[PDB]
RNA sequence: UCCUUGAUGAUGUCAUACUUAUCCUGUCCCU
RNA sequence: AUCGCUUCUCGGCCUUUUGGCUAAGAUCAAGUGUAGUAUCUGUUCUUAUCAUUAAUAUCGUCCUCUACCGAGGACAAUAUUAA
């Protein structure tokens, strides 16, 4: 039995963020070793190119190859844009807000000034007091 | 190409003031940030000099000390224009030279 | 108290607002239009119609400012894409553009009110 | 380097309706401390005598 | 018969602002749903959506996201030739973008036309080389494809450019996900010519242990430690390697 | 009723119009019907809505009664009443006739009879066992 | 050889009250 | 302990959001009329959908063929018995 934790950090950088996604998929992936080693005694000597080998532009893949990497991208779309999950609206809260937009730039206003704004808002709710 | 004349100066002045912002912005984040954010920076370098002009303590309680100096740079700068030109204007309503109404109510309310 | 509640729902000028309006109209017209035309080709009367106008066909006509795709070192040529299907017998303009945002986040809310006002 | 949103004394373009707390965080007219000095007090006692 | 009276309820600021929320005089009601028929009023709704685009497109210029919607409305529709023109006009306006590049490209690959993607991420290494998202998606979309050839041959030309450490991992676990721990070992020597550091020995000797090659983890030691020196090195080095022969 | 969105009330060889209505929301009205009993009309508005204005002599559109189970994006239609004022039946673009009841204002039945968008739907008005619709395909049917 | 979902008198008419292509420039009442 | 589905809670992105300038750019109280339009209040009529079966046989439109006519095929309910 294995055992495993991997949650995430802030931001940072839009390429941290892809080595993050790009180490799920790449452990998602499971290789055929029936291709594989076909594919390796048909090509021989040239089946461990280098830079300069001569093999670009003539691989043509079949059927079966496209539909799974049109089927793992239809994943990662989707895994995708679930990026950010939709907070519930609850209406209790004294709304403070005549739009919609106006409601989006308050939730910005609370996250970056509301560290300080923490005194005032007590007074406003105890009657403009101390 | 128009020819910035008389009645294009203030807002040539404010044109070129914000395309120097933007440049230094662009050039003073570092190299992994996320490049968006001028037009902020932009909103508190005008509400920096309309605290100038109100005589209001301006200052954001949090805001990279980097911003905050080089907006206050550049406010410094259009409150050295601003002066320097009431100080001109002054001078020529005093001697009775060619002035506009426009700009007398102006150099009242500057001064 | 009715006077601060207009003024305060308020956030628009009034050149917004008349081109609010003309949207709307144009909406209004645009349906009429189509209503005459699909009834003349419905019974059939091939009346046609004016447009003057220096671009704005472009668009449907050819591609606007086309840039063909710089091409190298792999063979593109033989591969080519499948169509849409049109199926115009269920097709619905809301059903190109696909759901408004809006739409969603207050089907999303009414779920919300109603699982949080009968716990 | 996070830059917070303008929130203006003067300009409203959009016309929104921001909290009152967040209207007034002009904190230099808070931290200005207006320090009295300790002369007023020889004078106004030389003046009583 | 008016009564003052002192009230209750006492209307309070939030109420008012409550109300004024619920007035809605801004929010205008959709569209009506509109059947459309033959490709006459297809074609209608496609010239309006197309002047919109197109408009923003005149007074932006630049702000990329309304290439990329107009883009993407193209390949909703399945004219995917308009969103290659599309794409190429946003690639001429800025092509430093790299998100712009990725929309391209997975545009390419999700429409089933691999040859193209293929050209695309081609073009995109050539032009912005150091930028790595564009080489991990190509070597995974030729790991995807099949082509294991293929993904051998932009890794070498990747290695070409001496990217980083997580680079040169990304190839060994290529190798090491198919079988070839003789070529897996070639990179790692590779990359310990390409990064010293005292932490990618100890990674390359793990390795060698963890494959069981006691004899070559001890020669890796032995050309580690001779190569350090005498003065330079921290304790992990000599902990490592002590923990082996322990 | 005309494709500008107003209606235009006149009394009769008189050119001058003594009564005219619009309202900016109002997307049109290509049909228009006149209950039996004189008292309302009823336009099935592009909006996709049917819109019941007071044929006493205040012409005010009313907002209790409405209709909005149907679509027709920009079809002309007929509206008709059962005689007795007790149903009201639009014919539409997707061929399915809509039967509402007036008194309790709801989509009472629906069919999908016609393969084809259907027009004019005819309450028979002696008798109260059928009606007559029309449409697109070329017939004339009997429900 | 089909086809798809529900929010407590109503509806209509008459009467009363509140805003002009349309303009004029200000005063009451008790000790 | 592990995998998948569902309910609930929470963190991160949430500049995706306030897109110039000056002398805050300037200024700052009120009915006079009508008809016409809109809204509210009563005055009047709400609870349900309507109308035999089994068996047997066979004028109008459309298509095809032959020289308006004839033939064939299909569709549209009809007749009889019995409670
Ligand atoms: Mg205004």
């Amino acid at each position: 039995k294995k055992k495993r934790k991997n949650p995430d950090l802030g931001f940072s950088d839009y390429a941290a963020a892809q080595l993050r996604q790009y180490h799920r998929l790449t452990k998602q992936i499971k290789p055929d070793m029936e291709t594989y080693e076909r594919l390796r005694e048909k090509h021989g000597e040239e089946f461990f190119p280098t830079s300069n080998s001569l093999l670009h532009g003539t691989h043509v893949p079949s059927t079966e190859e496209i539909d799974r990497m049109v089927i793992d991208l239809e994943k990662q779309i989707e895994k995708r844009d679930k990026y950010s999950r939709r907070r519930p609206y609850n209406d209790d809260a004294d709304i403070d807000y005549i739009n919609e937009r106006n409601a989006k730039f308050n939730k910005k206003a609370e996250r970056f000034y509301g560290k300080y704004t923490a005194e005032i808002k007590q007074n406003l709710e105890r009657g403009t007091a101390v | 190409a128009k020819t910035v004349t008389k009645q294009r100066v203030e807002s040539h002045f404010d044109l070129e003031l914000r395309a120097a912002v933007m440049h230094d912005i662009l050039d003073m984040m570092p190299e992994g940030i996320k490049q968006n954010k001028a037009r902020t920076i932009l909103q508190h370098l005008s509400e920096a000099w309309r605290c100038w002009k109100a005589n209001i303590p301006w200052k954001v309680p949090g805001l990279p000390t980097p911003i905050e100096n080089m907006i206050l740079r550049y406010v410094k700068a259009k409150a050295d224009w601003w002066t320097n030109t009431a100080h001109y204007n002054r001078e020529r309503i005093r001697r009775g030279a060619t002035v506009d109404k426009t700009v007398c109510k102006k150099n009242l309310g500057r001064l | 108290l009715s006077e601060a509640r207009a003024r305060l729902a308020n956030t628009q000028g009034k050149k917004a607002k008349r081109k609010a309006r003309e949207k709307q109209l144009e909406e209004a017209r645009r349906l009429a239009a189509l209503q005459k035309r699909r009834e003349l080709r419905a019974a059939g009367i091939e009346i046609q119609k004016k447009r003057k106008r220096k671009r704005g066909v472009d668009y449907n006509a050819e591609i606007p400012f086309e840039k063909k795709p710089a091409l190298g070192f792999y063979d593109t040529s033989e591969e080519n894409y499948q169509a849409l299907d049109a199926d115009f017998r269920k097709l619905r303009q809301q059903d190109l553009d696909g759901e408004l945002r809006s739409e969603k986040e207050g089907r999303d809310r009414k779920k919300d009110k109603q699982h949080l006002k009968r716990k | 380097w996070k830059i917070p949103p303008c929130i203006s004394n003067w300009k409203n373009a959009k016309g929104y309706t921001i909290p009152l707390d967040k209207r007034l965080a002009a904190d230099g007219r808070g931290l200005q401390t207006v320090h009295i000095n300790e002369n007023f007090a020889k004078l106004a006692e030389a003046l009583y005598i | 018969v008016k009564n003052k009276a002192p009230a209750e309820v006492q209307i309070t600021a939030e109420q008012l602002l409550r109300e004024a929320k619920e007035r809605e005089l801004e929010l205008l009601p959709p569209p009506p749903q509109q059947k459309i028929t033959d490709e006459e009023e297809l074609n209608d709704y496609k010239l309006r959506k197309r002047k919109t685009f197109e408009d923003n497109i005149r007074k932006n210029r630049t702000v990329i996201s309304n290439w990329i919607k107009y883009a993407q409305w193209e390949e909703s529709l399945k004219e995917i030739q308009r969103a290659r023109s599309i794409y190429e006009r946003a690639l001429d306006v800025d092509y430093r973008n790299i998100t712009l590049w990725l929309k391209y490209a997975e545009m390419e690959m999700k429409n089933r036309q691999v040859n193209h993607a293929r050209n695309i991420w081609d073009r995109a290494i050539t032009t912005l080389p150091r930028v790595n998202q564009f080489w991990y998606k190509y070597t995974y979309m030729e790991e995807m494809l099949g082509n294991v050839a293929g993904a051998r041959q932009v890794f070498e030309r990747w290695m070409e450019w001496q990217p980083e450490e997580q680079a040169w991992h990304s190839y060994i676990n290529f190798e090491l996900r198919y079988k070839e721990v003789d070529r897996a070992r070639t990179i790692y020597e590779r990359f310990v010519l390409v990064h010293p550091d005292v932490k990618n020995w100890i990674k390359y000797a793990r390795f060698e242990e963890k494959h069981a090659y006691f004899a070559h983890a001890r020669k890796v030691y032995e050309r580690a430690v001779e190569f350090f020196g005498d003065e330079h090195m921290d304790e992990h080095l000599y902990v490592a390697f002590a923990k082996f022969e322990e | 009723t005309s494709d500008d969105k107003s209606l235009r009330v006149w009394e009769w060889d008189i050119p001058v119009d003594f009564k005219y209505i619009a309202e900016p929301s109002m997307h049109s009205m290509p049909a228009v019907t006149l209950s039996p009993n004189g008292k309302w009309l009823a336009c099935q508005s592009m909006d996709n809505q049917i819109l019941i204005f007071g044929a006493q002599n205040r012409f005010r559109l009313n907002k209790k009664k409405i209709f909005k189970g149907h679509m027709v994006a920009g079809y002309a239609c007929q509206v008709d009443f059962s005689p007795d004022m007790s149903y009201v039946i639009s014919g539409d673009g997707n061929g399915k006739l809509n039967i509402w009841d007036w008194k309790t204002t709801k989509l009472y039945s629906r069919f999908k009879a016609h393969d084809k968008v259907c027009i004019g739907a005819v309450w028979h008005p002696h008798e109260t066992s059928k009606v007559i619709t029309c449409g697109w395909d070329g017939l004339i049917k009997l429900w």
